[PDB]
């Protein structure tokens, strides 16, 4: 339940140093651009194309409820 | 002065603790309002629809709501006019605003009797004191016209003119219309018009007695049965 | 196969505090009255509810909202009265617990006492706001009583009864948020409880004689079940009648009026179960000493467990300090009686003598009995 | 054991017949009240509008609507067939007076 | 779930159905005491009496 | 010898299920025969006061 | 001396709930929602109580009430924006919530699952009878819709219209009645919440690998700490830039008028989320159809836990279920449109496809994926 | 104009207050972020190793 | 009822009394009340404008 007697973990060293003595944004463009760039390429394809036919049907939707509500030229007399 | 005289206890017919009220007295009063009380003071929370279903039939108090004339609209041009009151109607107002009444009575503002056996120190039997106490005024009381002396009113100066008296209207059952009588019908039916849930509440009273006298032998032998095995227990110390 | 009454997460706390929590075997009626409390508040919140659901907290339209309910609302006279005379029945269960709780020892629970003082000003609050509620005559004046006594404060009490009033006397905004203060404080009272509850578990239940009652327990159910369920019975068989019969004794007649702010009562009182502390500060002639006087008359209660200066909990092997509690109790009723009358001659002295005497039997009379008890027993 | 279960029994019967009455009450109480039955029933009208013309009103919380027809229209709604409606019903098991139209606003959709 | 198929399921199920029946037929008949069912109400002996 | 509570037992308060069939059609039963007896009660005590005792006098 | 953090009861409780609480050290943003929910829970219950401080429930001074807030409280234009902006915020939170239990497989905590879906609806229904609080044209014709939805019932649903309606059409009745429910719920919601912390609690959190979270545990102090009072200082910016910049944008013009009963508005759009569950409700062409299609379409959360047929339990790992949630996200886009359309050419049958692919892809699509991906990863 | 004023009488007050909140908020949301890096950089940068035997 | 010069609590002046005077001298016509007009039409202040010069 509490810390403890959660898990089993044998032979796992952990390393950690002091908030005070570390920086709190080490190489914050630097290394944060292409692991953004990263990510966003990993999980691109899985968005993108769901919104851009999201896209689609509205832009679909509104042309021709315009179109519907367009006079029909049938009707001359 | 500062003295109050209590009104004493009248043995009416709904005193007890499961009487209900007279239900003509409530019919006899509700006419002694309405031909005389009625100028004066008002009843805003009572209603013609309120009066059907124990007092009159739905074509008695459809014909009594329409002798009344109502103000009411707007209209299509936006008017207001007058028509025919209706079960939905409430009482109307004898003056539009409490300041027309006290110009039109003396400077005394005449109290709304929907609340008024409620609202007083002893209720029907202060109404019933106060309108049979009217007396002239003992040696010393010097009081100025537009004030009445009355023992149970508080500051024994009211400004009401005695309202009723022998032959102040007619009964349509041919009850004698005595001073008394009057009095009594309608403090039945301010009683009635402060507490319309009366005989109704007394039966609610009436089921809920007989339902827990049966109840509370029955339950407390359940309490006595589940608690028999702590109440006979025997305890025994034994050491060796 | 588990067992799933104590295996399941929400069964097992509800089975570890109320089904098979350990109770003292031999505790007596009087034990009853904290479920006859949190009873009545459900009973309040369901009524209370009810009328909310019919009712408009607007000065031109509260009476006649109130007249509504009673008149035109199916069952809203039994509604109304169910409420009034549940707001009597749960400080008649309110004094009769903190009875208990002074009598058999029950204050040295002191983190349970101080939630539970809480608790009482917590409902004080709630009562006094919801008698303003219905705006009758004596309503709104005691509203603007009350508002005043609390105004007698130097330097802070104007600001705070403006702020309060919002505005400079009772009206449209002190109505309105009145009645959601009515509405909402409750609910911060059912959560207190849950507070009080906890911690009184933390620290088990007194037994009378106030001795270790951990030799002789008994299971909660079906034993307190069942006791609880009669004194609920028997509670409803007193609210039910004081609903049915005698509706309007423990009420007001000067509320069935409209408020009216150029018209003064002839004699205005508050509800009944204030009438002790309005007496004593009535009884003090100085309007900060009488506001204190009521706020320490109060507090005197978590004050209480540092008074404790017996080697006995309960007063029931205690005959002098039992004397001296019964006395108390007298004087409660008299400040309550005195708070009935108004501000005359004898009630100024005898007032004033109950208030003393009620201070001086709390804070001296009751820890001197305790030592000359103890001395009486031997114990130093 | 009949005669603690008769005890137990009854005990559970009265404690039902109380709650079903309190519940009952409850319900009710939450139900429609008497202004509202009282003004939902009578209708005041009056006969002070021409032909051909619409009156709004309230009646049972919904819109009357009250409508003074033509000739031409009581015509042809009488000559109109009903086999090809979504509901085989005529104006004269409709209404039954020509001139005059009683009807709600509560449009069958929304 | 396949799980609950074969015949000791089947018995159990068979044993149990009179017991469900039973707690199917009082909450029945506590619905129609407590909504005040009139079109059930309506063929019984007694309680037509009340016209409810 | 099998007495009324016997039978009563061995028929009716043995299974809960039939148990609170007995409970819910005495529930029933005794909610009519209650009102019947508390309203007979009622009227008996309140002879000649009520609309349902004087409406006859102005109706029809 | 003892560890008072870990001794006194409420701290000992505080302590084992949001102090040392062994949470995942890998949750994302997406797990602060909660918190957001909860503090958002929070800001409505001020600020409605501030705005009921201010309010009165009638139908002749609703709306008059309303502009007093608006124009003569003190920043009451602030607490009523607040409130509403609020609630637009709570639903964002709300769907992101749930979002994120659907992706990360969050549902397999059943009972914590269950315990969300009756908040959902219990925060659904608050916000009903809140947005016809304000008695507005869209308010009023709203509450008449959905009671009228709830009038396609057969055999009873007539009854239950004029019972809840307190009469025969939506007036003082119903908005009176509608204010004591809109008032009374969230704390019904509050309890809830702890019942869904408590659940919760039972057995440990959920982390976006979806993985056995145990071998790396950090407490929620200060890390999660912070973390959610960064989350509620970036929710707090949005919505303010809400109140304060676009008040508006998400609400209803025709909200400003006076409630007619008998002008009508052209368009009836209720809000975005009930825009949703009412482009599903007039996909299918009947009254009861629709009914039971709308609380189908909100009872599928609670289904969801049985149609879970994968081996593993988030979709971190599950790229062709990803897909389709993804499809469905924009399917709940898609259908929040067409709600928010007329219903003319082409809207009627995109939001039937919409409606009929969103129950396809939650029903069979998705556990047919998952079973297509346990064989493609050699486990069927 | 005029109908404008009328409709939102609280206009210049609300754009007041916003400029408020943008500027304080522009204040603390890098301050915040840096608390939370701050407080959160022990785990960013924890190392781990698996010596088995 | 009487009259008498307004003071800063006042409100602005009705220029009919109920909606059905307002009817009658529109012919049948009701001129909204413009103190929500803006939050009230889509575009606001831009559909004033545009309805004024429109
Ligand atoms: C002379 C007077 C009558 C003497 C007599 O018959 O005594 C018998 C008997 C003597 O008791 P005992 O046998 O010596 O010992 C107690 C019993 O063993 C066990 O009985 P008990 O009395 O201890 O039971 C626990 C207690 C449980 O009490 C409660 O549950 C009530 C809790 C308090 C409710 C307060 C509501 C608000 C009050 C506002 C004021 O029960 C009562 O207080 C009795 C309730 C009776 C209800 C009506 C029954 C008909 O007393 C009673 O039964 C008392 C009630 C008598 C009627
Ligand atoms: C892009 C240019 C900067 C850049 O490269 O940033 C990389 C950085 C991620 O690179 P990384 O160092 O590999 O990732 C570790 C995280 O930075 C480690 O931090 P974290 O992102 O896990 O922090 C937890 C999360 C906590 O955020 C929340 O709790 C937000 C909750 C949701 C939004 C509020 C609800 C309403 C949503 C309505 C839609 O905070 C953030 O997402 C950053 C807040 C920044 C506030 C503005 C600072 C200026 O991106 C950000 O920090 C994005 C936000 C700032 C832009
Ligand atoms: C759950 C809804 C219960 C409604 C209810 O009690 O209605 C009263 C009625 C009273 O019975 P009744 O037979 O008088 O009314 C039936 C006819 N309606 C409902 C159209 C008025 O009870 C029911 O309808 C019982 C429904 C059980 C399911
Ligand atoms: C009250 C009427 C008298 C009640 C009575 O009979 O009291 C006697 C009873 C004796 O109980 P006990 O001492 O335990 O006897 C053991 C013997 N088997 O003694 C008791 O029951 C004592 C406990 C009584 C508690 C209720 C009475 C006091 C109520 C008011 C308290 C107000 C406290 C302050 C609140 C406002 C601040
Ligand atoms: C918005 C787009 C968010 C996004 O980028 O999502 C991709 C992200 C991928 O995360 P994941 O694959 O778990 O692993 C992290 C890196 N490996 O996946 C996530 O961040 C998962 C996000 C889950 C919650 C999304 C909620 C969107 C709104 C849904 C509203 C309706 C929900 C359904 C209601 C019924
Ligand atoms: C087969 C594609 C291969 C692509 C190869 C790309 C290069 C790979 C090698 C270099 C690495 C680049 C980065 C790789 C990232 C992860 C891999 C990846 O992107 O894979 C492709 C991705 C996932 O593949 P998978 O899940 O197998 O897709 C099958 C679709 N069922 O699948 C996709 O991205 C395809 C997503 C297509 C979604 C189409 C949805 C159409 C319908 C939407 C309807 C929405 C609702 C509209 C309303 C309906 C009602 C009116
Ligand atoms: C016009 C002459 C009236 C008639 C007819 C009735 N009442 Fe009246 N009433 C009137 C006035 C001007 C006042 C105010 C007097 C005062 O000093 O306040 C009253 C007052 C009452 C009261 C209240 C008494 C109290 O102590 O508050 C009652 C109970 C009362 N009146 C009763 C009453 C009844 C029952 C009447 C019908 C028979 C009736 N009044 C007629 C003016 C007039
Ligand atoms: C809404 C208000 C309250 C509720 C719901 C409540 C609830 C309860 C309950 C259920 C019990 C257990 C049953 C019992 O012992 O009677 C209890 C006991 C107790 N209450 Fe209260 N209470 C309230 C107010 C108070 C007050 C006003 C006080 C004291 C000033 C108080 C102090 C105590 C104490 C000390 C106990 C322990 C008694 C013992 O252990 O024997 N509570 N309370
Ligand atoms: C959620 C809980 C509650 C709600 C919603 C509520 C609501 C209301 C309402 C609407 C009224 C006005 C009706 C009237 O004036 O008669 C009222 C009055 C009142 N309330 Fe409550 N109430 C609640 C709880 C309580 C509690 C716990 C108490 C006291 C302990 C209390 C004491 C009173 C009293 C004394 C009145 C005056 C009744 C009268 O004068 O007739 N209420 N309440
Ligand atoms: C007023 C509404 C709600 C409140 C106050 C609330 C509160 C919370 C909180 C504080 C958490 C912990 C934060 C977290 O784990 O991300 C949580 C987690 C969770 N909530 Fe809710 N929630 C609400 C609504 C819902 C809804 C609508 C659902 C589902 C349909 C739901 C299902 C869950 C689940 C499954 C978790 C566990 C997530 C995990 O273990 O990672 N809750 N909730
Ligand atoms: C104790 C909690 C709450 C109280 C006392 C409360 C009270 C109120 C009041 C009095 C109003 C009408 C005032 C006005 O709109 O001008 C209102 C409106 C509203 N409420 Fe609440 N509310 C509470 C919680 C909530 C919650 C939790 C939600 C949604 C999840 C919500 C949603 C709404 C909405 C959408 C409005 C409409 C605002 C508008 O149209 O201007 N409320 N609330
Ligand atoms: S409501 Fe009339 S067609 Fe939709």
């Amino acid at each position: 339940r509490e810390f403890g007697n959660l898990a089993r973990i044998r032979h796992v060293i952990s390393y950690s140093l002091s908030p005070f003595e570390q920086r709190a944004f080490p190489s914050y463009f630097s290394k944060g651009i292409p692991n953004v760039l990263r990510r966003t390429r990993e999980r691109i394809l899985r968005v993108a194309p769901p919104f851009v036919v999201v896209y689609l049907i509205y832009t679909w939707g509104n042309q021709e409820f315009e179109q519907s509500k367009r006079k029909n030229p049938a009707m001359y007399e | 002065s500062d003295l109050e005289l209590h009104p004493p206890s009248y043995p009416w017919s709904h005193r007890g603790l499961l009487s209900s009220l007279d239900h003509t007295s409530i019919r006899r009063g509700f006419q002694v309002y309405k031909q005389v009380c009625s100028s004066c003071h008002s009843m805003d929370y009572v209603a013609y629809r309120h009066l059907v279903g124990v007092c009159y039939t739905e074509e008695e108090a459809k014909a009594l709501a329409e002798e009344v004339e109502v103000q009411d609209g707007p209209n299509d041009d936006g008017e207001m006019f007058m028509r025919p009151g209706k079960l939905s109607d409430y009482f109307p107002k004898p003056y539009p605003n409490p300041e027309a009444a006290r110009a039109a009575n003396n400077g005394a503002l005449p109290p709304d009797l929907s609340y008024i056996v409620r609202a007083r120190h002893g209720g029907e039997d202060y109404v019933f004191s106060l309108l049979t106490g009217y007396c002239e005024p003992p040696t010393g009381v010097s009081l100025r016209e537009g004030l009445y002396f009355n023992p149970y009113f508080p500051g024994q100066a009211i400004g009401m003119a005695p309202p009723i008296y022998t032959e102040v209207l007619e009964y349509d059952d041919g009850t004698p219309a005595t001073m008394s009588q009057v009095a009594k019908d309608v403090a039945t039916f301010l009683r009635w018009a402060s507490e319309p849930e009366h005989d109704h509440r007394k039966r609610m009273g009436l089921k809920m007695l007989l339902m827990m006298g049966l109840l509370l032998p029955l339950t407390y032998a359940m309490k006595r049965h589940k608690w028999s095995v702590l109440k006979s227990r025997k305890l025994a110390y034994r050491p060796p | 196969m588990t067992n799933m009454r104590k295996t399941h997460p929400l069964f097992k706390i509800i089975n570890h505090s109320f089904i098979d929590l350990p109770a003292p075997s031999n505790i007596s009626s009087w034990w009853n009255f904290g479920s006859l409390l949190g009873v009545c508040l459900m009973v309040q919140i369901i009524t209370g509810l009810f009328l909310a659901m019919h009712y408009t907290s607007d000065t031109m339209t509260a009476f006649s909202s109130v007249t509504h309910i009673c008149r035109d609302v199916n069952y809203g006279w039994l509604i109304r009265y169910m409420h009034a005379n549940g707001a009597s029945m749960f400080f008649i269960c309110l004094f009769l617990h903190v009875g208990r709780g002074l009598y058999y020892g029950s204050y040295t629970f002191m983190e349970t006492w101080n939630i539970g003082v809480l608790l009482l000003f917590a409902v004080m609050a709630t009562a006094f706001m919801g008698y303003v509620l219905p705006w009758g005559q004596m309503s709104f004046w005691g509203a603007t009583v009350i508002t005043n006594l609390l105004s007698a404060i130097p330097y802070i009490g104007t600001t705070l009864v403006e702020w309060i009033w919002g505005g400079f006397s009772v009206d449209k905004a002190t109505l309105t948020r009145f009645f959601a203060f009515h509405f909402i404080l409750p609910f911060i009272i059912a959560a207190l409880a849950i507070v009080h509850l906890l911690f009184l578990h933390e620290t088990g239940s007194n037994n009378p004689t106030g001795l270790n009652s951990d030799a002789d327990k008994i299971p909660f159910h079906p034993y307190y079940t069942i006791k609880d369920i009669l004194g609920i019975l028997i509670m409803f068989l007193i609210l039910m009648t004081l609903v049915l019969f005698f509706p309007d004794m423990l009420g007001d007649p000067d509320n069935y009026m409209p408020a009216n702010p150029l018209n003064t009562p002839p004699h205005i009182k508050p509800e009944w179960y204030f009438l002790f502390a309005y007496a004593i500060l009535r009884s003090i002639p100085n309007k900060l000493g009488g506001v204190l006087a009521l706020i320490l008359s109060i507090l005197i209660l978590a004050l209480m467990p540092f008074l404790h200066t017996s080697k006995q909990r309960s007063l029931m092997f205690r005959p002098i300090t039992q004397i001296l509690y019964w006395i108390l109790v007298a004087n409660l009723l008299i400040l309550t009686w005195i708070g009935g009358q108004p501000v005359e001659h004898p009630f100024i002295i005898i007032g004033q003598l109950a208030s003393i005497s009620y201070f001086s039997i709390i804070l001296i009379l009751m820890p001197i009995s305790g030592i000359i008890e103890d001395k009486m027993l031997k114990l130093y | 054991k009949g005669f603690s279960y008769l005890v137990t029994a009854t005990t559970t019967v009265g404690v039902a017949y109380a709650a079903k009455n309190v519940v009952s009450q409850f319900v009710s109480s939450m139900s429609a009240s008497a202004d509202v039955l009282a003004m939902s029933k009578i209708e005041i009208k009056l006969s002070d509008i021409p032909e051909g013309k619409n009156m709004a009103f309230k009646w049972r919380g919904k819109p009357l609507f009250v409508r003074h027809r033509t000739k031409k229209e009581i015509d042809q709604e009488a000559a109109v067939e009903v086999s090809q409606l979504r509901d085989p019903q005529h104006d004269l098991d409709r209404v039954k007076k020509p001139e005059w139209v009683i009807l709600i606003g509560v449009c069958t959709h929304l | 779930l396949s799980r609950f198929l074969g015949p000791r399921y089947r018995e159990l199920a068979r044993n149990w159905i009179p017991t469900a029946g039973m707690w199917g037929t009082v909450g029945a008949v506590g619905l129609v005491w407590a909504t005040d069912w009139r079109l059930i109400l309506d063929w019984v002996p007694y309680i037509n009496g009340k016209f409810k | 010898s099998p007495t009324i509570p016997s039978r009563l037992y061995s028929l009716l308060f043995r299974r809960t299920s039939t148990f609170a069939l007995t409970i819910a059609v005495g529930a029933l039963f005794f909610e009519r025969a209650f009102d019947q007896g508390a309203d007979a009660i009622y009227e008996h005590i309140n002879e000649g006061k009520l609309w349902k005792h004087i409406k006859h006098k102005y109706e029809n």
